[PDB]
C-alpha cells in the first residue's frame, strides 16, 4: 500500500480589504485533520479530526507560530510577484504551495512534493531527486537562481525525507481506526428510456470508503472502453464516497449488459444487472 | 554577490546625526544592521523583512532604520552618543540561508574633533646583527600620535604591495587618551635586502575628517590622507 | 487566468418521499477561488447550508462542498446556483433524482 | 507536522 | 545564553586539528550555520549543518552533530596559521515565526607555527632620525613563550605577531618595543634569550 501526508497552501491577495487570506490544510492522504485561517476569529492550527485532539498544547502552539511565519513569507512573496510580472497593485493574486511525502508499505520514500502555483498556473517545483528545480517561467526563473545559491532544497530534502515520514507514521498509529478502515459500497442499477428508443443504464455506488473504486459495465468479456460515460469519484459529509457509469443500451437486451464493481472493502466483486 | 557599504570609516561629533548606508545586489527581501564591539560578539540592531517592513533587534535603542527599496538599508542615528562608536555590519540573506555581510563601518564618536590628528609614520632598517646571522632582513614600520584608529597600514615593494613576510598590529594601542600607536614588520631574506635597487614602502592611510566639517585655518585639517615611509637595500 | 467550475448535486442516499437525506452540492475544478454557490429548493435560497472552506486539489484547481439536510416531496424541485467570474451569468443546476 | 518556508523567499 | 560556544579562546599549533565545541538550549533548532570571521573583515560563512545530520564535512573542516546533547562541535584538520580568526556558531529554528539568527559569543582561533630549533634574539634598529631609535626587535622566539609587558611611562610592548615568509617557506614569531627613554636599553625591557 501507499500513504500520504500533504499540507495545501493558499495565499489570495486582496488590495483594499487588508491583508491576504491565508490557509494551510493538512491531508492524511485524502483526509483532512489540521487548518489553519488567517480569517478566523482566532488564527491558530485548528483540529479537523479525531486522532489529532490527543496532540498536547505544544504541538498546536508550535504549528501556529510555523503558519505565522509561513504567512509573512507568502505575504512577501506577494508584492515580490508582483515586481517579477510587473503587475498591478490594485487586483488580487493567488500563491499555492502543496508540500509532503508519498510512502510506501516499509517506509520507504516514493516521491517528495515541494511546489508552488502562481494564479493558478505552475510556478516553481522541486524535482524528484530532491536537489532541483523545475521553473515554469521567466519570472520563476529568478526564483530559481535565488533558490539554488542559497541551497535552499537542503533543508526541504530534509523534511521530506525526515519529519513528513515520521509524523506521517505516528499519524497513521493514531488515526487507524478511521483512516485504514473500509467501508463496502452500496451499489444498484437505474433505469431510463431516452426519447429515440434506447435505454440508458447507470450503475450507482454509494457510501464506499476508500475512494479508490473500480466501476465496470461489462457484455461477453472484457470490453466497453469508450461507450460508458463516467462521473469521478465525488465524497459525501460522512467521508464516504460515491460515483456511477452509465452505457447506452438497445431496448429489451438490457439483461446481457452487466455491471461490477470492485473495492478493497468487498470479499469478493458485486455483479449487477437490471 | 555582495554586500556593500558606505562609508567605511566615519568620524562624528557627539549630538550629531548619522546615516550609513548599505547595499545589495542578490535580490535578497530580509537585510540586518549589526554592531560589533572590539572582540566582542554581534549584535542586532534592526531587521528588514521588506520595503517598511522593519522590526527591533536586540539594541535598537538610540538606532532607527530605512527601507524604502529592496536593494537598500539605511541605519540611523539622530544624536550620536560617544558609546555609539563600534563597528556596524550590514548583512542580507534569502531567509534561514547564508548571511552575506559588508566590510563594515568603523564609527567613531568623539568628544572634540580638534584632538583628531594623522599619525607620524617612521621606518626602521634592519639590524646588521639580524642579517649576518640569520640570513633575513627585518624592516619595521611604526605609526604613532594619531587619533582616533582609523588607520590602515600596507607594504609596498617596488610598486607593488606585498603580503608574504608581513605581520601587521590587528590592533592600535593607546599611547595616551588621545595617542594612537599602530606598528608592522616586513621581513625579507639578506639577499633580497642587499639589493639597492629594491625599493620598500609603509604606507598609512588614515582616515580623519571627510570634508563638510568645519576646521580652524591656523592648523592643518586632519583630512583622509596617506603617509608613507620609504627606504633603498643596501 | 480562469477555470469553469464543474457543478454536481447528488443525494447521499437514493431519494425517498417523506425520507430525510442530505443533498450535496459539489463545485470543483475553478479559479479563482472566490465564488458564490447558493442551494434552492424550489427556486428559494436554503438557509441553513453548510459549506466547507477554500482548499485546492493537486492540479491547484479549487473546490468547494456544500451540503444541507432535506426531506424530498414529489412536488419539490432543488439546485445548486452558482456564480463565479468564469461564467457570464451564474450557472443552475437542478437535482435531477432519477438518475 | 507541516512544512515551513523558513522566510526563503521567492 | 541560547548558544554558547566554548572556550573564549583556543590556541593549537600548526598540523593539529583544532576543535571548538558549542551547545544550544533550544530543541527547536535544526540549522547550525558557522561563521569565519577575520580581523578588519565581515564574517563569511564557512560551513552549515542540518539537526537531522550528524556529520557536514568540507575540505579541512567537519561540523559533528549531537541531537539528544544539544552539541555540536566544528573540527578543523591541519591547522594552519591562516585559519586564525573568529569563529561563531550561530542557530535558528528554521520552521519559527522570524528570520532572526541566534549567534554564539566566538571563539578565537589562533594557531601557532612550528617552530624548529627556535633562536630568539633582541635586535635594535635604527631610523633615519636623532631622537629614541631604541626599536627593539624581539624575533625568532618559542611560541609557548609569553611575551613580556612593561608598565614603564612612555615604554611599550606590543603581542606576539607571527608573520609567514611564503617564499623560502618559513613562519616566525615577533615582538616589537619602544619607549622614549634611552636611559634603558633593549635587554632591560625584556628578558628571554639573546
Amino acid at each position: 500500500m501507499s500513504h500520504s501526508l500533504r499540507y495545501f497552501v493558499t495565499a489570495v491577495s486582496r488590495p483594499g480589504f487588508g491583508e491576504p487570506r491565508y490557509m494551510e490544510v493538512g491531508y492524511v492522504d485524502n483526509t483532512e485533520f489540521v487548518r489553519f485561517d488567517s480569517d478566523a476569529e482566532n488564527p491558530r492550527y485548528e483540529p479537523r479530526a479525531r486522532w489529532i485532539e490527543q496532540e498536547g498544547p505544544e504541538y498546536w502552539e508550535r504549528e501556529t507560530r510555523r503558519a505565522k511565519g509561513n504567512e509573512q513569507s507568502f505575504r512577501v512573496d506577494l508584492r515580490t510577484a508582483l515586481r517579477y510580472y510587473n503587475q498591478s497593485a490594485g487586483g488580487s493574486h493567488t500563491l499555492q504551495w502543496m508540500a509532503g511525502c508519498d510512502v510506501e508499505s516499509d517506509g520507504r520514500l516514493l516521491r517528495g512534493y515541494w511546489q508552488f502555483a502562481y494564479d493558478g498556473c505552475d510556478y516553481i517545483a522541486l524535482n524528484e531527486d530532491l536537489k532541483t528545480w523545475t521553473a515554469a517561467d521567466m519570472a520563476a526563473q529568478i526564483t530559481r537562481r535565488k533558490w539554488e545559491q542559497a541551497g535552499a532544497a537542503e533543508r526541504d530534502r530534509a523534511y521530506l525525507e525526515g519529519e513528513c515520514v515520521e509524523w506521517l507514521r505516528r499519524y497513521l498509529k493514531n488515526g487507524n481506526a478511521t483512516l485504514l478502515r473500509t467501508d463496502p459500497p452500496k451499489a444498484h442499477v437505474t433505469h431510463h428510456r431516452r426519447p429515440e428508443g434506447d435505454v440508458t443504464l447507470r450503475c450507482w455506488a454509494l457510501g464506499f470508503y476508500p475512494a479508490d473504486i473500480t466501476l465496470t459495465w461489462q457484455l461477453n468479456g472484457e470490453e466497453l472502453t469508450q461507450e460508458m460515460e463516467l462521473v469521478e469519484t465525488r465524497p459525501a459529509g460522512d467521508g464516504t464516497f460515491q460515483k456511477w457509469a452509465s452505457v447506452v443500451v438497445p431496448l429489451g437486451k438490457e439483461q446481457k449488459y452487466t455491471c461490477h464493481v470492485e473495492h478493497e472493502g468487498l470479499p469478493e466483486p458485486l455483479t449487477l444487472r437490471w | 554577490m555582495k554586500v556593500t557599504q558606505m562609508p567605511r570609516y566615519l568620524i562624528k561629533r557627539m549630538g550629531e546625526n548619522v546615516l550609513l548606508e548599505c547595499g545589495q545586489d542578490m535580490s535578497h527581501e530580509t537585510m540586518y544592521w549589526y554592531r560589533q564591539d572590539p572582540g566582542l560578539g554581534l549584535q542586532l540592531i534592526y531587521i528588514s523583512y521588506d520595503v517598511d517592513s522593519n522590526s527591533e533587534g536586540d539594541i535598537p535603542k538610540g538606532y532607527r532604520v530605512s527601507r524604502k527599496k529592496r536593494e537598500h538599508f539605511s541605519l540611523i542615528l539622530d544624536s550620536a552618543k560617544t558609546n555609539q562608536t563600534s563597528v556596524y555590519f550590514c548583512a542580507s540573506s534569502l531567509g534561514h540561508t547564508e548571511v552575506f555581510f559588508g566590510k563594515g563601518t568603523r564609527l567613531t564618536v568623539v568628544e572634540d574633533l580638534r584632538n583628531v590628528t594623522p599619525p607620524k609614520v617612521s621606518l626602521f632598517e634592519p639590524s646588521k646583527a639580524e642579517i649576518a646571522n640569520k640570513q633575513k632582513a627585518t624592516l619595521v614600520c611604526l605609526a604613532r600620535g594619531f587619533f582616533p584608529d582609523h588607520v590602515e597600514l600596507s607594504w609596498w615593494v617596488n610598486g607593488k604591495e606585498v603580503h608574504s613576510g608581513v605581520c601587521t598590529d590587528p590592533q592600535a594601542y593607546k599611547e595616551s587618551n588621545y595617542s594612537y600607536a599602530l606598528s608592522s614588520r616586513l621581513r625579507v631574506s639578506a639577499t633580497f635586502w642587499h639589493n639597492p635597487r629594491n625599493h620598500f614602502r609603509c604606507q598609512v592611510q588614515f582616515h580623519g575628517l571627510s570634508e563638510e566639517d568645519k576646521w580652524p585655518e591656523g592648523s592643518p585639517k586632519p583630512v583622509t590622507q596617506n603617509i608613507s615611509a620609504e627606504a633603498w637595500g643596501r | 487566468i480562469q477555470k469553469t467550475p464543474q457543478i454536481q448535486v447528488y443525494s447521499r442516499h437514493p431519494p425517498e418521499n417523506g425520507k430525510p437525506n442530505i443533498l450535496n452540492c459539489y463545485v470543483t475544478q475553478f479559479h479563482p477561488p472566490h465564488i458564490e454557490i447558493q442551494m434552492l429548493k424550489n427556486g428559494k435560497k436554503i438557509p441553513k447550508v453548510e459549506m466547507s472552506d477554500m482548499s485546492f486539489s493537486k492540479d491547484w484547481s479549487f473546490y468547494i462542498l456544500a451540503h444541507t439536510e432535506f426531506t424530498p416531496t414529489e412536488t419539490d424541485t432543488y439546485a445548486c446556483r452558482v456564480k463565479h467570474a468564469s461564467m457570464a451569468e451564474p450557472k443552475t443546476v437542478y437535482w435531477d433524482r432519477d438518475m | 507536522r507541516g512544512p515551513g518556508r523558513a522566510f526563503v523567499t521567492i | 545564553q541560547q548558544v554558547r560556544q566554548s572556550p573564549q579562546s583556543l590556541t593549537v599549533w600548526e598540523g593539529e586539528t583544532a576543535i571548538l565545541n558549542c551547545s544550544y538550549e533550544n530543541s527547536a533548532f535544526d540549522y547550525f550555520p558557522w561563521y569565519q570571521q577575520f580581523p578588519g573583515e565581515g564574517p563569511a560563512l564557512l560551513i552549515s549543518i542540518l539537526s537531522v545530520s550528524n556529520k557536514k564535512e568540507d575540505g579541512r573542516f567537519t561540523i559533528f552533530f549531537n541531537k539528544r546533547e544539544k552539541k555540536l562541535s566544528l573540527h578543523i584538520a591541519d591547522s594552519q596559521p591562516g585559519d586564525s580568526a573568529t569563529y561563531f556558531c550561530a542557530a535558528s529554528a528554521s520552521f519559527g515565526d522570524n528570520s532572526k539568527l541566534i549567534w554564539g559569543l566566538g571563539t578565537s582561533l589562533v594557531v601557532n607555527p612550528n617552530i624548529q630549533n627556535p633562536e630568539p634574539a633582541v635586535y635594535q634598529l635604527k631610523d633615519p632620525r636623532s631622537q629614541d631609535s631604541t626599536l627593539c626587535l624581539f624575533t625568532d622566539f618559542d611560541s609557548q613563550i609569553n611575551v613580556p609587558k612593561t608598565m614603564e611611562s612612555g615604554t611599550f610592548i606590543t603581542d606576539k605577531c607571527v608573520l609567514d615568509m611564503k617564499a623560502m617557506d618559513s613562519k616566525s614569531n615577533g615582538a616589537i618595543a619602544w619607549s622614549n627613554q634611552t636611559s634603558f636599553t633593549c635587554q632591560d625591557i625584556f628578558k628571554e634569550t639573546n
